[PDB]
């Protein structure tokens, strides 16, 4: 057993971290006070769920997590919420004033004051690990803290944990729910500085989650609670192999091995199905073929794009529920004949499949209905570069006039980092188009 | 399609399907240096403001 | 946490400042004695932004009252909410400024400015984490214009990393006290260009036109003008005072509204436009709120927004309404008038909704626009300045206080540079 | 109102479409790079499909199908027909073609040459009986195709021609064939290229602008060959258009996409001696005939644009 430490940065990372650990506890039978009756080894053990939970002598199961925000409002709700007993105070870290949607303020000005404290608290969790394998980092692209401080943390983690893997769950900015106009700046700045320090990053576009909540959950104006509960389900599907018995994606290294043959191209596309409204009185349950076919519809992807006009480098299928291999293969055989699935020439055309018999757990009182089978597809397709093209274009529009640049230069950042970061994204888009065409 | 590396446990099973074969960091010093270089650019700009206000 | 220190200087600054504290104390449930008697706890969640909590659970405004003569401040202490203010925070001289920027900035005001900073320091040292300052003042007089900008310069010297925000009332010959108001306003505008992060341009020309043309008030009083000011000030501070999805502060407002440091002068708007006393029996639909909120007749700065382009826009909707209908109507305004929004700032319109409506209105909307059309305001003042300055008329009031003509020439050029900088991004 | 942007200044078809939209009074034109549009008349090269459908509160439509270039380039059309089972290597209405680089199929073409041996070589032109002759011209990507040595010849004149058909595919992937085609004739008697530009280099001895329309051509088929245009030619044309577009529909359809697409195509057909129709190429950005610009462009607004953005039949729907 090898432990994984989760790190949640900024408002988006903290609130999504709240949804994930709430869902983790329900899936493993962990009550809000940390007790887990089904765990017959009191005080320790090397079970698969111990990857995410340590154990005290009194039988409390404590998440291997640290929450950090430069302003206390969001984490204070963790300190007083339903799962307040779950975390000890040392893993909840708050500053006094935030980064004001400014990357340079979170990376340089404020981040320099708090980075050593955060690493010291991360070191406390790592000391409890007999074989730490790496970190899962949750943050947004658009926030000053989620962008600026995360890139500084990722730099120091490579220094202090050189042989450790680091995975991201990143929230791609969408204007429909964002309240900052400079999020293209922060996204490009944080992607450039973090690119060499992240082994695998799962981008989640708020635009896609917002439209999935409107379309399939019949929620007219989805809130962050709506989005994060859905995001937590997809994240749980991705991390289930680290927390349950199995043979696929059993350590963080296997994520890069199975999904990322090119280091810079480490942004797999996540697709999820089925998303069924809990208010739906009468629902006919979907088959293995129908949910597998839904993995190739853009309306179910975490990032809206057209994989038909790209190329696959890897593809995983993560099923939860009543699923047997012969029905997956029958579904893949039909989908291969009807859909445009083109792999790169230097890759085998195939699917790595993982099935967990336990159906997805849904939070009681939530929007998601219980289903008998669900699937999350992780596909490294060059079509995800469409999101880089959108973001870099918005960057180019503002930066051509140097609009808002003075806020970043005023925090000690040099203007050259803007174009240095933009040029790295230009190379990234070129890399995708070389592989995809 | 070839089904390979089938592993079964009580919680589920995993395998791999192949349709077709293929068709063919900065040190701690450097981090601390850039962080302090940005701080001095801040302290310089603050010094110019206080000089401007003194005038 | 996120405390704001309020300062009101001069006659106008104290009259609109007193009305501001009257209105928001009613919205938060604070009575004239500082005791809370409300019904919802949303009134208290962010009450610390503007109020200190004293013994006995009294709520005392974090406000400082400044003037060079006692007249207006004695009437404030006599006013309806005059007893809610900390008596130590009344800082006043005896000589007055005589509508003379030089007296407020260099002679009479310098004697008193250190006493004001002592009260500022006392309030700031009690703040858990000070955001910055908001100042209410006029630009046409002597105290709020001259001493107010001297205060801003010294506050920035002592708190260089804090946000400075002002509600600045622009003079207008339609509502004019003296002929030297263009002199005082031009001198003050340069100070605001250098030493504030955000300035709400509150134009007495627009306030008069709204009262006369829209509200059909034949003889508008300062009470009629301040009814529009207090409704606007309540709206623009809604997201600072009440919890919501946004939870905004002064710094995040400046970062997202100001793409270039000197262009931080905002056009405020409000809907529905109401006269004092007259009641609103039917509430506005969300389409009606959105249409009026962007209408030039609702702007508190006498500028035609169709003569320029919107750099950034912030909108606040207050009341029980469909948030989906707000998004559709706001997206409709941008999608059907896209040429008036600069294309090099994507998605430059942000909207917030607050369930708590202001007093006497079931639904309201407040507009905060950073438009290049604000140059028409500084142009109007520049023309009135030049008309007198080309003959050095009325300068002896200022040279008698030690000022030289060169300082007027510099202030004139500084504001013209500001005008051409706004013209730069309008093309 | 509705808003649209124009990003192809050289398009004669959509320059007229813009006119008709403005004359409606319910369409407003924006600057090229304004993202707040309902309709994009996009550029022909590197159209940014990845930036469409991401504007909140705007249904967005574009006049091009992403991925339709596979059908509209000489090299990729041959590969599409050879490798698609719907069209297959036994396709009876596409001439024997081989892709040749200056995978490649030189050896397969030579096995066809050694096994009338007149071929044509073209790209995005040389007619020779010897493979090395036209091949050395290539190296001096091209496609080598069997030249139809026995074409249908109009009389009087003993003249060769090709048939241009305009096809509109809307956002619902309805296939509309414009009822008016045109024959682009040669004014020189055939001697064992019908491009309009080449003919302006006789020209219009027989018809105005070397263009014979369907009413005259049908009347000729009745007087000369005792048949009609519908029976002898149009059934095959409608079958070929249907087969080509139904083949690539799964690859280019925008049915469940965040943006929508339509596109106007120009199919070029050749009719041989026995009234057998051969597809020559598909043009993805075709122009129209001057007489037909008004009717067709108005039909584009009605069928492809106003169907998505309604306001306050000249097509034959090819069903599938
Ligand atoms: N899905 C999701 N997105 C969020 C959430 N909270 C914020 N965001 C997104 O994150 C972006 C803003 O970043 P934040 O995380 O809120 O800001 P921050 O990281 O705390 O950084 P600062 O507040 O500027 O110091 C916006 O685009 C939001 O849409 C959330 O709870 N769920
Ligand atoms: N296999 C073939 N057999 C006989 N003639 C052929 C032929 N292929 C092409 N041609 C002749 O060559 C002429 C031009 O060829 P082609 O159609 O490929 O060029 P092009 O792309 O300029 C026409 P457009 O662009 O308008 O579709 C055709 O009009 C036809 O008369
Ligand atoms: N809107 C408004 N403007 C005022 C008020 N009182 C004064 N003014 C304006 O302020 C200018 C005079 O400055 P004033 O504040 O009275 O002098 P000060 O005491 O030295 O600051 C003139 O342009 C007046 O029109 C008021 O109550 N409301
Ligand atoms: C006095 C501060 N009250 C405030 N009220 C509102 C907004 C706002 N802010 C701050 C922010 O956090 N985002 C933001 C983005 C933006 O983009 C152009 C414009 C303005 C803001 N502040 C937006 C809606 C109402
Ligand atoms: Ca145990
Ligand atoms: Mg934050
Ligand atoms: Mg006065
Ligand atoms: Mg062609």
């Amino acid at each position: 057993m090898r432990e994984c430490i989760s790190i949640h940065v900024g408002q988006a990372g903290v609130q999504i971290g709240n949804a994930c650990w709430e869902l983790y506890c329900l899936e493993h039978g962990i009550q809000p006070d940390g007790q887990m009756p089904s765990d017959k080894t009191i005080g320790g053990g090397d079970d698969s769920f111990n990857t995410f939970f340590s154990e005290t002598g009194a039988g409390k199961h404590v998440p291997r997590a640290v929450f950090v925000d430069l302003e206390p409002t969001v984490i204070d709700e963790v300190r007083t919420g339903t799962y307040r007993q779950l975390f000890h105070p040392e893993q909840l870290i708050t500053g006094k004033e935030d980064a004001a949607n400014n990357y340079a303020r979170g990376h340089y000005t404020i981040g320099k004051e708090i980075i050593d404290l955060v690493l010291d608290r991360i070191r406390k969790l790592a000391d409890q690990c007999t074989g730490l394998q790496g970190f899962l980092v949750f943050h947004s692209f658009g926030g000053g803290t989620g962008s600026g401080f995360t890139s500084l943390l990722m730099e120091r983690l490579s220094v202090d944990y050189g042989k450790k893997s680091k995975l991201e769950f990143s929230i791609y900015p969408a204007p429909q729910v964002s309240t900052a106009v400079v999020e293209p700046y922060n996204s490009i700045l944080t992607t450039h500085t973090t690119l060499e320090h992240s082994d695998c990053a799962f981008m989640v576009d708020n635009e896609a989650i917002y439209d999935i909540c409107r379309r399939n959950l019949d929620i007219e104006r989805p809130t962050y609670t709506n989005l994060n509960r859905l995001i937590s389900q997809i994240v749980s599907s991705i991390t289930a192999s680290l927390r349950f018995d199995g043979a696929l994606n059993v350590d963080l290294t296997e994520f890069q091995t199975n999904l990322v043959p090119y280091p810079r191209i480490h942004f797999p596309l996540a697709t999820y199905a089925p998303v069924i409204s809990a208010e739906k009185a009468y629902h006919e349950q979907l088959s293995v073929a129908e949910i597998t076919n839904a993995c190739f519809e853009p309306a179910n992807q975490m990032v809206k794009c057209d994989p038909r006009h790209g190329k696959y480098m890897a593809c995983c299928l993560l099923y939860r529920g009543d699923v047997v291999p012969k029905d997956v293969n029958a579904a893949i055989a039909t989908i291969k004949t009807k859909r445009s699935i083109q792999f790169v020439d230097w890759c085998p055309t195939g699917f790595k499949v993982g099935i967990n018999y336990q159906p997805p757990t849904v939070v009681p009182g939530g929007d998601l209905a219980k289903v008998q089978r669900a699937v999350c597809m992780l596909s490294n397709t060059t079509a995800i570069a469409e999101a880089w093209a959108r973001l870099d274009h918005k960057f180019d529009l503002m930066y051509a006039k140097r609009a808002f640049v003075h806020w970043y230069v005023g925090e000690g950042m040099e203007e050259g980092e803007f174009s240095e970061a933009r040029e790295d994204m230009a190379a990234l888009e070129k890399d995708y188009e070389e592989v995809g065409v | 399609m070839e089904v390979i590396e089938l592993n079964k446990c009580t919680s589920g099973q995993s395998f791999e399907v192949i349709l077709k074969p293929p068709s063919f960091d900065p040190s701690l010093e450097e981090i601390q240096k850039k962080l302090e270089a940005a701080e001095e650019r801040r302290k310089y700009q603050e010094a110019e403001l206080l000089k401007h206000l003194a005038e | 946490m996120r405390e704001i220190v309020h300062i009101q200087a001069g006659q106008c600054g104290n009259q609109i400042g007193a009305k501001f504290w009257e209105v928001i104390s009613d919205e938060h449930g604070i009575d004239p004695t500082g005791s809370y008697h409300g019904d919802s706890d949303l009134q208290l969640e962010r009450i610390n932004v503007y109020y200190n909590e004293a013994t006995g659970n009294k709520y005392v405004p974090r406000a400082i009252l400044v003037d060079l003569e006692p007249g207006t401040m004695d009437s404030v202490r006599s006013g309806p909410f005059g007893q809610i203010f900390r008596p130590d925070n009344f800082v006043f001289g005896q000589s007055g400024a005589g509508n003379n920027w030089a007296k407020g900035h260099y002679t009479e005001g310098a004697e008193l400015v250190d006493s004001v900073l002592d009260v500022v320091r006392k309030e700031s040292e009690s703040c858990d984490c000070l955001q910055g300052f908001q100042l209410t003042h006029s630009l046409g007089g002597g105290t709020g214009s001259g001493m107010g900008t001297l205060l801003i310069s010294k506050i920035r010297e002592e708190y260089p990393d804090r946000i400075m925000n002002t509600f600045s009332v622009m003079p207008s010959p339609k509502v004019s006290d003296t002929v030297v108001e263009p002199y005082n306003a031009t001198l003050s505008v340069h100070q605001l260009v250098e030493n504030t992060d955000e300035t709400y341009c509150i134009d007495n020309e627009a306030l008069y036109d709204i009262c006369f043309r829209t509200l059909k008030l034949t003889t508008p009083t300062y009470g009629d003008l301040n009814h529009l000011v207090s409704a606007t000030m309540s709206g623009v501070t809604t997201c600072l005072r009440f919890p919501g999805q946004l939870n905004a502060d002064l710094r995040k407002l400046a970062v997202n509204m100001v793409p270039f440091p000197r262009l931080h002068f905002f056009m405020p708007g409000f809907a529905p436009l109401t006269s004092r006393g007259s009641q609103q029996y039917r509430a506005l639909t969300v389409p009606e709120l959105t249409q009026q909120m962007f209408d030039s007749k609702n702007m508190m700065a006498a500028c035609d927004p169709r003569h320029g382009r919107y750099l950034t826009v912030a909108a606040i909707f207050r009341g029980r309404m469909s948030m989906k209908e707000v998004d559709e109507q706001m997206l409709n305004v941008q999608n059907k008038n896209s040429s008036y929004f600069v294309e090099w700032i994507p998605n430059n319109v942000k909207t917030a909704v607050c369930d708590i409506p202001p007093r006497g209105l079931k639904m309201s909307a407040t507009f905060i626009g950073n438009s290049t059309a604000i140059q028409e305001l500084f142009k109007r003042i520049s023309e009135q300045f030049t008309a007198m300055f080309r003959r050095k008329a009325f300068l002896h009031w200022y040279t008698g206080e030690g000022m030289d003509e060169m300082e007027f020439t510099e202030a004139e050029s500084n504001m013209n540079d500001l005008v051409s900088e706004y013209q730069q991004y309008q093309d | 109102m509705y808003t649209f942007v124009v990003r192809d200044e050289n398009s004669s078809v959509y320059a007229e479409v813009s006119r008709l939209l403005l004359a409606t009074g319910q369409w407003k034109r924006l600057r090229k790079d304004n993202p707040r549009f309902n309709l994009m008349l996009g550029e022909r090269n590197r159209l940014p499909f990845g930036r469409l459908g991401h504007e909140p509160g705007l249904v967005q439509l574009v006049n091009y199908y992403r991925g339709a270039d596979k059908l509209c380039r000489k090299a990729s059309l041959v590969k599409l027909i050879k490798t698609s089972p719907e069209l297959s290597e036994s396709c009876t209405w596409f001439p024997e073609s081989y892709v040749i680089y200056p995978t490649d199929e030189r050896e397969v073409f030579l096995a066809a040459y050694n096994r009338g041996n007149v071929w044509i070589a073209k790209s995005s032109i040389l007619i020779s009986s010897e493979a090395s002759e036209l091949l050395d011209f290539i190296d001096e990507v091209h496609v080598i195709q069997k030249y139809l040595e026995k074409p249908l010849l109009l009389e009087p004149g003993h003249r060769k021609f090709d048939i241009r058909s305009w096809v509109l595919v809307d956002h619902l992937y309805n296939i509309y064939l414009y009822r008016e085609g045109v024959l682009r004739t040669s004014s020189e008697p055939y001697n064992s290229l019908t491009n309009h530009c080449i003919q302006k280099e006789n020209y219009g001895r027989y018809e105005e602008g070397n263009e014979m329309f369907f009413e005259e051509f049908n009347q000729y088929l009745m007087d000369a060959l005792n048949t009609t245009l519908e029976n002898s030619i149009l059934l095959q044309i409608k079958h070929i258009i249907r087969s080509c577009l139904m083949c690539i529909e799964p690859a280019i359809s925008t049915k469940h996409l965040h943006y929508q697409s339509f596109q106007l195509f120009g199919f070029d057909f050749m009719v041989d001696e026995e009234l057998k129709v051969w597809l020559i190429e598909v043009n993805g950005a075709p122009a129209c005939a001057q007489k037909l610009y008004a009717e067709l462009c108005q039909g584009i607004v009605d069928v492809a644009i106003s169907s998505v953005f309604p306001l306050a039949s000249i097509f034959i729907k090819l069903h599938h």
